[PDB]
């Protein structure tokens, strides 16, 4: 069971991308726009002839990066795919002259919070009822300079 | 279906209404009102009541009066919340979506209609005061209780809108009545028509123009009445420091937006309580805190017309930062941290102006106004730092330097400020002795926690983030970024922090048992201070300190030394200081 990490350069994988998003947690035009403007930041984790995980990020002007989506298949979690996927996106952001990488998450997602804390991310703000479900959210940012 | 299009259809009843129908309708409308007050919209919660859309169509006096009361309560609440402006983007939705919200009828008329409906129902209750008769009597009691509660709540909301704050003192007694009434509305809760999309409600009324269970309604309303009664007592204060402490204590409970807005509007755009001027309140706070020579009636500086026109300018310059500080306290506990961080620039400007004014006054014949401004600024910074603990914004490995900043640097400055203020008070001659004692307990708690975290990191019991581009330096700079806008006290950078926090000065360098014993001695001093002075906060601090001392004394003896599991930090006992358990 060999896993692979591949950037975004094709037009076949967006249908695979959405399948890995709606089954984990938005409109199709959100992903379309994010892939459009920043194709150099969207990464996928493919094992065999399918896609196991995905990350979609945007970097916009201090030049601040943003991590929009990070999802892994249920049968393939806890293998370190997410940590490597986030590392190979932070590195691409760094090669793009970014100053801070910000993101938002649910306070209930303890696994994601522990993962990002291990990666070095530090909580900066807490938002009340920020998510449409009703749960409070946490804003985690990593400063590079 | 729309109310106007359904009155002709016959799906809703506007007259000859049964008592259980009214009980259920009033309970559902109360739940909708409470849900709206919790931060949701109006077209989704309150306006789902078809009756409230046009109460002129209701022929039954009771239902129409209840609809008018609900609409007027919504009007007053929206007006007060908009005036106060202490609600975030998503903590309240004040848009009315173009609804005629009972502006045609006066509020006193609504109160009179409610009183008439209550009297013409107490008469019915007395007519049967002694099975079908018992059920009718119970339903009448339920209806009367709901009507009376609506009337008294609307009366309190009205009395809170009077120009004079003294009217609030005419409403507090009414709250006591609610204590003997809400339980009644709770007791006869099974009489109303249960939902199944209940009768008289269409939740999908608003789809082209764009709840809580009944059991939780009574407790929520009781808590809200308690909050309003707590708010009402703020009119008895006379010094800005006491009002600041009151605002902080009120916000510590995380009150609802209505309560915070009511407190904000009752406190103050230019006159406090409608009686005192904020300039005079600032001067009184200065006189009671530092007692500068200019403010002393017989110190020859009051008679000077140019020192007066130098102190008054400073007072007028300080009036807006304080209003902003109170407003920041009025917000919820999330944006409070950022607003505290941002008020630092304004307070630094105020500190510079105070220093210049004090220097000029001394030259014309030190550090009185500067001391007062420094005290307030230190309070702001300490509260800002502890708020991150309140919001779980700090990671495990960030505890040691946050606690070191709080204890070794910020609280030392606070003690110097307080001691100098008391000395100047004595020189011009114990309202700060309690504050000094509380700060002593807080500083000892923070110092013990800091030593604990340092020893834990030395022992390897704290998990650090290992990844190539994450450095402590940038984290430390960004965590304490708001402190760059202040000048006195100077910001402590990473290099100075590592220099002072290093353990290589002491020969030999301390090991884990020594730091554990030091933390135990700090916790013991905190306990010996607190348990000799009491209110709830002292009890919470003592309950967070007493087990901590015995835990650290046990752990200093070599227990669980070889283990590497990260200890748990329970913040249930106290907001800011955790109880470090080993299990």
């Amino acid at each position: 069971r060999t896993i692979r990490y591949v950037r975004y350069e094709s037009e076949l994988q967006m249908p695979d991308i959405m399948r890995l998003i709606t089954k984990d947690l938005y409109s199709i035009y959100t992903y379309r726009y994010f892939i459009h403007n920043w194709p150099q930041l969207c990464f996928l984790a493919m094992v065999g002839e399918e896609c196991v995980g995905a990350i979609v990020c945007k970097l916009d002007m201090f030049r601040r990066g943003y991590i929009a989506m990070l999802a892994v298949d249920s049968k393939y979690r806890r293998n370190g795919i997410g940590t490597n996927l986030v590392k190979k996106a932070i590195y691409a952001m760094v090669e793009g002259d970014c100053d801070e990488v910000v993101l938002e998450t649910e306070i209930t997602n303890k696994s994601a919070l522990k993962l990002y804390e291990n990666l070095g991310f530090v909580r900066d703000k807490r938002l009340f009822r920020y998510y449409l479900n009703g749960v409070d959210a946490l804003r985690l940012k990593l400063w590079l300079r | 279906l729309n109310f106007e299009q359904a009155i002709k259809d016959g799906t809703i009843k506007i007259k000859d209404l049964t008592l259980p129908e009214l009980i259920g309708i009033m309970d559902t409308c109360f739940c909708c009102l409470i849900t709206w007050l919790e931060g949701h919209s109006l077209a989704q919660t309150v306006f789902t009541c078809l009756y409230i859309h046009n109460p002129d169509f209701i022929e039954d006096p009771a239902m129409k009066a209840f609809a008018l009361g609900i609409l007027k309560i919504c009007d007053i609440a929206r007006e007060k919340v908009n005036k106060a402006a202490v609600f975030e983007e998503e903590d309240f939705q004040s848009m009315t979506y173009g609804f005629k919200m009972a502006n045609s009828v006066t509020d006193l008329r609504v109160t009179g209609m409610l009183k008439d409906v209550e009297d013409d129902m107490q008469r019915r209750v007395k007519s049967t005061r002694s099975p079908e008769v018992e059920l009718e009597h119970q339903q009448c009691l339920a209806v009367f209780s709901r009507v009376k509660f609506t009337r008294v709540l609307l009366t309190v909301l009205i009395a809170f809108t009077k120009k004079e704050t003294s009217a609030v003192a005419e409403a507090q007694k009414l709250m006591v009545q609610a204590a003997d009434l809400l339980s009644a509305i709770h007791n006869s809760l099974h009489h109303g028509i249960q939902a199944q999309i209940m009768m008289g409600f269409e939740p999908l009324v608003n789809q082209r123009l764009l709840i809580i269970k009944r059991e939780e309604m009574v407790n929520y309303f009781a808590r809200l009445i308690d909050r309003i009664k707590t708010v009402c007592e703020v009119v008895n204060l006379t010094n800005l420091h006491c009002i600041l402490d009151f605002f902080c204590e009120f916000s510590e409970q995380s009150p609802c937006v209505l309560s915070r807005s009511l407190l904000q509007t009752t406190f103050l755009n230019k006159k406090v309580f409608g009686t005192h001027l904020m300039q005079d309140m600032v001067k009184d706070a200065l006189r009671s805190f530092v007692s500068p020579p200019v403010l002393s009636p017989k110190c020859y500086l009051y008679n000077n017309h140019q020192a007066k026109d130098c102190i008054d300018s400073f007072v007028t310059h300080c009036v807006r930062p304080f209003c902003s500080l109170i407003q920041i306290h009025g917000h919820n506990r999330a944006r409070q941290r950022d607003k505290l961080g941002h008020i630092l620039e304004e307070f630094a400007t105020l500190q510079d102006e105070a220093e210049k004014v004090d220097a000029a006054l001394h030259t014309m014949l030190l550090a009185c106004l500067g001391t007062w401004v420094l005290y307030h600024n230190l309070r702001i910074m300490i509260q800002y730092l502890l708020s991150g603990f309140e919001l779980e914004l700090y990671s495990m490995h960030e505890y040691y330097y946050i606690y070191w900043y709080l204890s070794e640097f910020l609280y030392a400055w606070l003690m110097s400020t307080l001691s100098r203020a008391d000395g100047s008070q004595m020189a011009e001659e114990r309202p700060l002795s309690r504050e000094i004692t509380m700060s002593q307990a807080y500083q000892n708690m923070c110092a013990g926690m800091f030593k604990t975290m340092v020893a834990f990191d030395m022992d390897g019991k704290v998990r650090k983030p290992k990844f190539e581009l994450d450095s402590e330096q940038v984290r430390y700079e960004h965590r304490f970024a708001p402190f760059n806008s202040v000048m006195t006290p100077p910001p402590v950078h990473y290099l100075q922090f590592k220099e002072m926090s290093d353990l290589n000065k002491y020969s030999p360098p301390p090991q884990s048992p020594e730091l554990y014993v030091a933390a135990s001695k700090h916790f013991q001093q905190a306990k010996m201070i607190l348990e000799n002075i009491p209110d709830h906060e002292v009890n919470r601090i003592l309950k967070v300190a007493k087990p901590n001392f015995v835990v650290m004394k046990l752990l200093a003896g070599g227990h669980k030394k070889e283990s590497k599991v990260p200890p748990e930090f329970d913040f249930s006992a106290h907001k800011y200081f955790p109880v470090v358990k080993l299990v």
